RNA sequence: GGCGUAAAGCGCACGCAGGCGGUUUGUUAAGUCAGAUGUGAAAUCCCCGGGCUCAACCUGGGAACUGCAUCUGAUACUGGCAAGCUUGAGUCUCGUAGAGGGGGGUAGAAUUCCAGGUGUAGCGGUGAAAUGCGUAGAGAUCUGGAGGAAUACCGGUGGCGAAGGCGGCCCCCUGGACGAAGACUGACGCUCAGGUGCGAAAGCGUGGGGAGCAAACAGGAUUAGAUACCCUGGUAGUCCACGCCGUAAACGAUGUCGACUUGGAGGUUGUGCCCUUGAGGCGUGGCUUCCGGAGCUAACGCGUUAAGUCGACCGCCUGGGGA
RNA sequence: UUAGCUAGUAGGUGGGGUAACGGCUCACCUAGGCGACGAUCCCUAGCUGGUCUGAGAGGAUGACCAGCCACACUGGAACU
């Protein structure tokens, strides 16, 4: 069903960007705040919106460079199959360093740049490629 | 029910108690005719010999030809009706067996 | 599965009011009754190995129900399996 | 191809 | 790493254990993560050296040994507890469509049998013949009666059912699917090893039934032989009850469930609104076929019903033959 | 193509026993115990630090070195 949400936001997050899509809307959670606000402020997404109370509905701004896809591929890591997990120096990084890895710590959700700093392992949610 | 085998094989080879030798044949139920021409088809039995060159045509297929003499020989009664009946079978078998092609 | 003065009733019997038809145990309430009326039936149907694909599905929907008052308030599920004549 | 398959039996190796 | 056709998705369904799980808050700190302690014998390997004239070799310290145990922390996620919430999954009403199944009647053609009437030399069959049948009158036609099984047209990539499958009409009992308006319970869910039930036809057991068709078999042609083909007959079987057997090219050669991703030609089934101004106009759900973009694929092709991109779980394959 | 195994077996009492706890042993009492997270049965095998292979994950193996267990013609027993 949609036991994994997450792989459910990134199943319409490659298929929007991919076929010319303006904007896409999906139903809202505490924790797709908390990847999609992090990928704002990581320049590959635009804009994010909530819509209802009873029913949260987040919105998503696509992202374009001449009306070429941004966001290329996103690959889902862990899963409810198979959980992952790394410690402060495990933490793998994509494309060389290139691309960032989301990984939610008890210090909240940050890549895993910022969390060389924070010195924290934990969950990796998806390589943003 | 109504039917032979073939269980003994190709040939077998022994000796007579005065001389010779004996050679066992197959169950063998095929003619193989594709070796000549039907001029040798009228070779091939004894008594039709003496009865070549009666005809009225130097050529002739014997079965739809006017003055067949070898015809009037079997209608004479010296040839067995059985034998002339088979001998055009042979021939209409050589309209059936030639159809697609063989050669060795 | 029954006529309109069956459903209501049964439905008043074991409801707070006549709003109260959405609950666990008025669901297994309309299971056990038809189940009750489908006793007579495929005794004498025992053929008709279509019309009990439809039994089963109710046995093994009203088992399902019966689990989740268990597991949630046991006070209710001790008073609805011998009002109905449960678990034999 | 499912994990949670070869937690019951592995892959045979021949 | 694969399972439409190269080897592979159980014939299908239910369902325990197992795995997995929407959303909001609090708590626990189980899992995980951070730090610290103890420990992980030496040797071997690695790092920097030293030494044997060199190298192999020996050897100093460090690293490593990704391990385990305990303590102190953090709480985003997962787990447990607690309170919930409603879009998931369900319940009620009003409805509609249908060969869904079971049981009990009934209809009229057609086939064969039998009775009667009129009527005469062939009928029948094939490429051509023959077996067979008929002057006891066949065949053909008409009247009357019996028995058996199947339902022309409607009828269509049409409908329904989990699947195999399911078709005269009518009654009785009964199953699911779908649409509209709200009300209601509050994750009650998905999935499935064993287990459980259904499951084309043939065949088997018991007792009935018997038209037509038809293994074995009878007869006639065909032929080198005819065993098969073709023709005339014909038992088992096909029919029903009661069991058993559980195999198919049981195929969409695609396991189930959910989420999204340009679209057309249609079919079927509803519903909402509209000079009702026509069985129409405009939308909008359920089911289904043919095309086809991106994308995928070995090609063939698939392509909003995926074989596109993903998640949840289960089955199965590892050269051909042996098998 | 091993699904049920087990009566000193599982637990308790008391006595006895060993350097030490203990069905270790005995009488009695209870009917449990183990097991689809592989009990039980069959076959094979000393194990580990390691070595070898491999980019790594893995794979194969346990000679020489070192640690431990077992054995000393076969079987059984006790003394010191
Ligand atoms: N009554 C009878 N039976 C005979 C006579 N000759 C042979 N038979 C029988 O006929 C049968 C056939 O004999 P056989 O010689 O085997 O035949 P074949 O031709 O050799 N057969 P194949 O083609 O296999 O070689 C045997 O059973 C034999 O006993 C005879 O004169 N009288
Ligand atoms: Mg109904
Ligand atoms: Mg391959
Ligand atoms: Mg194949
Ligand atoms: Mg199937
Ligand atoms: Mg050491
Ligand atoms: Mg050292
Ligand atoms: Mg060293
Ligand atoms: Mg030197
Ligand atoms: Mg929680
Ligand atoms: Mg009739
Ligand atoms: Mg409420
Ligand atoms: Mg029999
Ligand atoms: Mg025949
Ligand atoms: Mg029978
Ligand atoms: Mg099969
Ligand atoms: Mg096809
Ligand atoms: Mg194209
Ligand atoms: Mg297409
Ligand atoms: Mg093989
Ligand atoms: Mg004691
Ligand atoms: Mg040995
Ligand atoms: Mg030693
Ligand atoms: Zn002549």
């Amino acid at each position: 069903s949609m036991q994994d949400p997450i792989a459910d936001m990134l199943t319409r997050i490659r298929n929007g960007q991919a076929a010319n899509k303006a904007a896409v809307t999906m139903p809202s959670s505490k924790l797709k705040v908390a990847i999609a606000n992090v990928l704002k402020e990581e320049g590959f997404i635009e804009d994010f919106k909530v819509e209802g109370d009873t029913k949260p509905e987040l919105e998503l701004t696509l992202k374009y460079f001449q009306g070429k896809a941004v966001v290329e591929s996103i690959q889902r890591v862990s899963r409810p199959g198979l959980r992952i997990y790394k410690r402060k120096d495990e933490l793998p990084k994509v494309m060389a360093g290139l691309g960032i890895a989301v990984v939610s710590t008890s210090k909240g959700v940050m890549t895993d740049r910022a969390a060389r700093q924070a010195g924290l392992g934990g969950e990796i949610i998806c390589y943003v490629a | 029910s109504g039917l032979g085998q073939h269980t003994t094989t190709a040939a077998r080879l022994y000796h007579f108690p005065h001389g010779g030798d004996v050679i066992d044949s197959p169950g063998v139920r095929e003619f193989g005719l594709w070796h000549l021409e039907p001029e040798q088809i009228t070779q091939g039995f004894v008594e039709f010999h003496d009865y070549l060159g009666l005809c009225k045509y130097r050529d002739c297929k014997h079965d739809t030809d006017p003055g067949c003499a070898i015809r009037e020989a079997v209608e004479e009664g010296k040839i067995a009706e059985t034998r002339f009946e088979n001998y055009h079978r042979i021939l209409e078998s050589m309209a059936q067996v030639k159809t697609r092609k063989n050669f060795s | 599965s029954l006529s309109t003065e069956a459903t209501a009733k049964i439905v008043s019997e074991f409801g707070r009011d006549a709003n109260d038809t959405g609950s666990t145990e008025v669901q297994v309430a309309l299971l056990t009754a038809q189940i009750n009326h489908l006793q007579g039936h495929f005794a004498e149907h025992k053929k008709d190995h279509h019309s009990r694909r439809g039994l089963l599905r109710m046995v093994s929907q009203r088992r399902k129900l019966l689990d989740y008052l268990k597991r949630k308030d046991v006070a209710r599920y001790t008073q609805l399996i011998e009002r109905l004549g449960l678990r034999r | 191809a499912t994990v949670n398959q070869l937690v019951r039996k592995p892959r045979a190796r021949k």
